[PDB]
């Protein structure tokens, strides 16, 4: 056969340690573990060893992940009690890393078969969750990520180590290094989910309000060296812990203070720089309010993707706050601040994705007028040392934001602000065909030529949008050398031409 | 597969009927009450409301159960008309000459739309859910946005006072800026409207007066059901004040008041005072099938059947909330948003092989 | 000040390691560099020490990155000097990575001022080459990046060592490690822009040199551990080539298309039945696919480098692209899915560059192939297995396929319409009321997306379902995928334009 | 963004081309030389200015920055009666005699003649994409013809052939768009048709009292305007068989034969050139005359162009020189890099690479 001589060739080859990653690679494209008894017989061999341990896990993540049914249900327990046995091994962290990612896809396929996952709930997975528990500290994301896979797969059977691993999810919350703390606060937040379930969701996100509004008040002090960083720290790990229970799938049915999250999000919010007071830690409390609005502002982002349309009637708190934190942070130079103005726009971009038509963007008031000042200076091209690509982020943001709420609340906005957007658009789309702007990036003219093509599908019905010059605009911008806006100008110029000859009288 | 939701005034022994377009076998069933006129609505798929006939309140029913939930959602008044929005968001009620909101998440009754100054006849949404239009036996249309009335008294975006006699029936296509509400009246006319313009677009007038209308998802054609039994095809792709032989469908002896299309537009459905329902074909304006039901026709309607009608073992994912009678909690499945963000093949793959080549690396 | 009182608490709070990376990200956050004598000096002491060094290169990357045109020019030579004395202390690998990559910095802000780039380049650039040079073999990723850095920015003044240059990345352009081997490649295709015309000779022959060693590579491998090595030296020089054709160049050159396509068509000519099962045939099998995926990146780098120049070739690109299919075809995963996702990537991009002129799907047998396959990729089909199994070819061959509908729609024929008519408007239907490429929303936004493509580029004999596909659009709306809902509310603005005409 | 009148006589006692504002009416550019024959004036990648000899067997060629001739010209086998070049600047058309010269700008090499015509080849346009390429003839003939079909084959054969004109065809004007674009096409049967360029038919016909020189739609082709034989300028408003005579639809002042129609970006200003020596700007809405501007000769040549960077900058020189074009029937010459324009790292992605490499360093030591 010939996935059967393919097979037997690498046996042959391997009794090359640095070729083996590629060799699992070529058998796994091949399919021909899919379509074995001797690489299991090798495998073991080979995991008995120090020496051949990292070859004897390799053939293990060939061997679980494209395994048949048959053999993953002969042979998943003696797996898993390999991969337990090479986590007390005090081997190499890589060594510890490569079972545990091993074991996760174990632990996956493992879930699927309901004898397997009995066997394993019962017999086999508080033992793995103590083995994980007890890693050396240098080994310790390994372990998270053990427990992550555990706690996804096997919840039920986790719930009698809740305690110890609510303990050690917690110290390592407030970790420095992001990956760790991400980790961390990833496992944390699947704790209520272990073991009923929706009263556990509900106190456990309440507790993290709390904790989150104690922490505020100590860091906002006098305006709502050391300790401030561990405070912001542990601040970030609860908001960060807080944001994925609300962003993330959840077994039972729960209840959203909807009214409390949207509270602590605008009492973060309300203190900008000009209440802090800058004598003694004041400059220390400015530095770090950036991050902690950016925090705030990932909540938000949260909890809109968590509840999407049902949050309109908050849609007036929710649309003064964007312009709010506009106005807070706001000065071949970059402009300061451009993460939290990114992450506003990114923020306005999710609202109208989530509430389409009803999002009520850019539609009347102080608020709506504020936005769109604020959208028009961003994408503004520029009116020594530094780059030719400044201020593309914002720009290219503010496009995206400005092009989504035009295509869906076009119609509905005033004329004025669509003339307001064709007298600025269009010279900048054949100002671009013909030294340092955000709009030397290819990024920025696809945007903008994406809002040119918004403009031109959902106008005021007061006001007819520029056709011709549009069309102009597509023709020179698909003879571009970059693919991307070339391209994109070739299918908005199919969309114009449906635009163009009517099927319909 | 598409089926027909039939209701009839009589409902000896069953309120509702389900059955398929093309089959006439009867899917589903269910006892009750007597849904009214304009009172049967499909709440995410799950939930089956009827506004009951002559009566305070709205009764409830599973899809997959035949008797009715013990919730009912009780008015201040006799409830005129009853709809639910497309997204299973809100549920809106007429109720004498006001509108009742409730949120579907909640139970919370938001608000009560008191603009018509008599009974409102007719409640539509738009199709992305941003919009609603209500007329009334006041001849007057009110275009409400749901976000204006959400985010408040309130007032419609448009008022409509063109029509000189109650409306009968309304009818919204896809989208809510950019749809079209196609109106009929007692007056003999029906109306074409633009949502975001508020302009008039057409108006056909007839001998007749229009209870029925509806539009294909294309918007070629204008059914309009007469007060004869009369269904007259207006094609929409083919001036702004027209006036209405081979475009009438015949056979109907009493007053059309339902009126359906299935999703290619070559069938529609057609419920009467005469107790029965009827199956034309577009084309030929020939009568595929006749049913005939113990009362006359109060709703009829050809829907695309959900999942929830095709399995017997289906449960509503969320219970039904207390839908409170006077003026943060929501209630709602989490990661909905990331349904089928799942790691492909190939991402877990070169994930494990990233992992593999780093562990070759240090060791 | 607002930024001196800013720029004055992180030099008392240094004067911690832990938060450092964070307090420097807070300080470019709010513009405070962009006073900064302090911070120099701070650098500078810092640098002196082992113990300290990490905090000195930090302020270094902050004082490099956001300095104003006056302070990095007063201090340029001084923070060059300073990295390469680090470059030379024997330091832990990390260490010389983070140096280089403030290097990296420093090399790309000096050539923009010509009094800067003109007294580096006479001064002290060939001294940095040699310190990159002499660095540790633990150290021999930091090495490479710091000469990709250097030819990027002094190409002009690396001549002089580029033998040496060329014998460093010559060594570790087959190396086993992905990413060593991947910035070898990077900076050996460098090496014909360096020196002092003479540009486009050393191009032109490097590109056939490159092009000889890999039909000389292709034969030895189309005849143990020796495979292994000839598959990663045909590998590395492969990337080197594709490299060399995708990168910009300073001066025009002859590309010969014939003579890459002539190597690219040898390399996909050999199939499963032309080797043999004895010896090291299964060997030779087994590295089959890597190969002919190493001629499809070469495919792609050339369709890049010429776009649509290459129509001349289209006729033998678009029997290649179907020949490489039938040559890869069999809850389960199928097998040489990297290999059509490929081939169905090239298709996309073919379209992307060539338009209306593609010319795929527009008759013959090659035309009639592609579609084959490509409708059985987006086709849908206790255990073990995934429920989003082969969604990978699924949502390539749906990209494909709009693409191709988008821009040579009118230009097919209507058989082929009505074909994809009644495959897509079920299937989105289908998805709509166990184990499918379509649980994904990726394949789901695909299909969506080919469904648009086929209302908005249709055949003049046969028009599109409308009404059906508004349908389809209205149900994808009210879908818990964000990304699938946000589409088919997008969808339906354009499905507006063609229901309701302005003209 | 500015837009110039590039317009050409049969005279030229002293320049051959000139380039003045559209709305001001200033020389900008200058060029001297021999004579640019009707339709034989293409302006190739925005470097480079082509002029068809009148009369002669050969093309002359220009640098935007330079009033003096390259050295290099495009013989031919023939009179040329007609160039064009595609919009991409990657291909060069001639109308030599009854056939057509294909040349590769990318090598210069003569990659096919095509020969369906039976008559003199009046004019040659590309659609906006450069996907099709359509021809008109002095035997009525219209031919559409597919790039793809042309460049690939190994004798080609047109896509369509439209044969209901009954008189040579004068001119033609394609839309924007490939397959999905609409042809204008006149010709001295008095008539005017648009045709589609995907299914092949005809649109509509509208026939006048003269012979239409001349024909030319905006991009939104709201109106078509054609210029007649006595100078007079008809518009049609595109919103079959039609028939024109309409008094307001009709530009006067022209005193000869209309046979150069150009419209702006916009579409608000219509550019007329005729045989009295005169080039002529209107306003489309009052159909007035804005300015008159008085040649040395009848008009050959007369466009309104969007002005390219090389135009506005007196330095600007071309990426790469014209290569030889062959007189006769895997080489290719062109600059890399160019796909990824733009794509430089960004500075949130420049700034976040390095702050990843202090977290590794941080976390590692």
């Amino acid at each position: 056969s010939g996935p059967r001589l393919r097979l037997l060739l690498l046996e042959s080859v391997s009794g090359s340690a640095p070729h083996l990653p590629g060799l699992m690679c070529l058998l796994r494209l091949h399919g021909s573990v899919g379509g074995l008894g001797a690489l299991v017989s090798l495998s073991n061999a080979r995991l008995s060893s120090i020496k051949t341990r990292f070859e004897g896990l390799c053939l293990l993540s060939l061997l679980v992940g494209e395994s048949p049914t048959e053999l993953f249900q002969q042979h998943c327990v003696s797996w898993l009690r390999s991969i337990q046995q090479v986590l007390q091994t005090q081997d190499p962290p890589a060594t510890m890393e490569l079972a545990v990612a091993v074991l996760r896809d174990l632990l996956r396929y493992a879930a699927q078969l309901p004898a397997l996952f009995r066997d394993i709930s019962m017999n086999h997975l508080p033992g793995l969750l103590t083995s994980l528990l007890g890693l050396r500290p240098e080994c310790e994301q390994s372990a998270l990520e053990g427990m992550k896979a555990c706690m996804t797969y096997f919840p039920r059977a986790c719930g009698s180590l809740k305690g110890k691993l609510a303990s050690f999810f917690l110290s390592r919350v407030d970790a420095l290094s992001p990956q760790l703390q991400q980790l961390a606060c990833e496992c944390y937040s699947r704790l209520p989910s272990l073991g009923k379930h929706t009263e556990s969701w509900e106190q456990e996100l309440h507790s993290l309000l709390a904790s989150l509004h104690t922490l505020l008040g100590a860091l906002y002090e006098g305006a709502e060296a050391h300790v401030l960083l561990q405070l912001r720290q542990r601040f970030s790990g609860l908001a960060r812990c807080l944001g994925l229970m609300l962003s993330s799938e959840f077994g039972a049915p729960v209840s959203v203070p909807v009214q409390e999250i949207l509270d602590f999000i605008c009492r973060t919010l309300s203190v900008s720089s000009k209440n802090i007071s800058l004598h003694g830690d004041g400059p220390l409390r400015l530095l770090l309010l950036p991050s902690i609005h950016l925090e705030a502002l990932d909540l938000l982002s949260a909890l809109i993707l968590a509840c999407g349309s049902r949050l309109l009637r908050f849609g007036i708190l929710i649309g003064r706050l964007l312009p709010q934190v506009l106005n807070s942070w706001s000065i071949g130079q970059e402009r300061p601040y451009s993460t939290v103005r990114t992450k506003v726009y990114a923020i306005l971009e999710l609202w109208v994705q989530v509430c389409g038509a009803s999002a009520g963007m850019l539609q009347g008031g102080a608020s709506g007028e504020a936005l769109l000042t604020h959208l028009l200076s961003d994408i503004s091209p520029p009116a020594r040392k530094g780059d030719s690509n400044a201020n593309s982020d914002v720009c290219a943001a503010a496009l995206r934001g400005l092009s989504r709420t035009i295509l869906m609340c076009g119609p509905l906005i005033k004329e004025e602000t669509h003339r307001r957007l064709h007298d600025l658009v269009l010279p900048l789309v054949m100002g671009v065909q013909q030294g340092s702007s955000p709009y030397t990036s290819s990024r920025c003219r696809r945007e903008l030529y994406c809002l040119l093509l918004a403009l031109l599908l959902a106008p005021s019905p007061r006001c007819p949008p520029p056709l011709a010059c549009a069309l102009q605009a597509f023709s020179l911008g698909q003879r571009e050398d970059s693919l991307e806006v070339s391209s994109f100008c070739s299918e908005a110029l199919v969309t114009c031409a449906a635009l163009t000859h009517p099927r319909v009288p | 597969m598409e089926v027909a939701v039939c209701t009839d005034s009589a409902a000896p022994m069953w309120s509702c009927i389900v059955w398929e377009l093309h089959s006439g076998a009867n899917l589903l069933t269910y006892r009750g009450g007597q849904a009214g006129p304009r009172g049967l609505a499909l709440l995410n798929g799950e939930y089956l409301l009827a506004a009951q006939l002559g009566k305070n309140y709205i009764s409830a029913w599973e899809l997959q159960r035949k008797d009715q939930l013990q919730q009912k959602i009780m008015c201040p008044g006799p409830v005129t008309c009853l709809t639910a929005s497309p997204n299973g968001l809100y549920v809106l009620a007429g109720v004498a000459e006001s509108i009742h909101l409730w949120e579907v998440s909640t139970g919370n009754l938001l608000v009560i739309l008191s603009r018509h100054y008599q009974d409102v006849s007719c409640l539509q949404f738009t199709g992305d859910s941003s919009h609603f239009i209500s007329g009334g036996k006041d001849c007057l249309v009110l275009v409400w946005s749901l976000c204006s009335v959400l985010q408040a008294i309130p007032a419609p975006r448009h008022v409509w006072s063109h029509h000189a006699l109650p409306i009968t029936d309304l009818h919204c296509g896809f989208g809510g800026p950019l749809a079209r509400v196609a109106t009929s009246s007692l007056d003999q006319t029906v109306k074409l409207w633009e949502v975001s313009s508020g302009e008039l677009l057409l108006s056909v007038l007839f001998d007749v007066s229009i209870m029925a209308v509806t539009m294909d998802l294309a918007e070629h054609h204008m059914f309009c059901g007469g007060s004869e039994g009369s269904i007259f095809q207006v094609d929409l792709f083919t001036q702004r004040e027209r006036s209405f032989a081979g475009k009438v469908f015949k056979g109907h002896r009493n007053q059309v008041t339902c009126l359906s299309v299935s999703t290619d537009g070559s069938v529609l459905l057609s419920g009467s005072h005469d107790e029965t329902v009827r199956l034309w074909d577009v084309q030929s304006k020939q009568c595929i099938r006749t049913v005939a039901l113990k009362g006359p026709v109060t709703n009829a309607a050809i829907l695309l059947a959900p999942v929830s009608m095709l399995s017997s073992d289906f449960r509503p994912s969320l219970p039904l909330p207390h839908f409170n009678k006077h003026l943060g909690g929501l209630t709602l499945r989490l990661g909905l948003h990331q349904q089928g963000s799942e790691p492909s093949y190939l991402d877990r793959t070169e994930q494990l092989q990233a992992v593999l080549c780093s562990t070759m690396e240090k060791s």
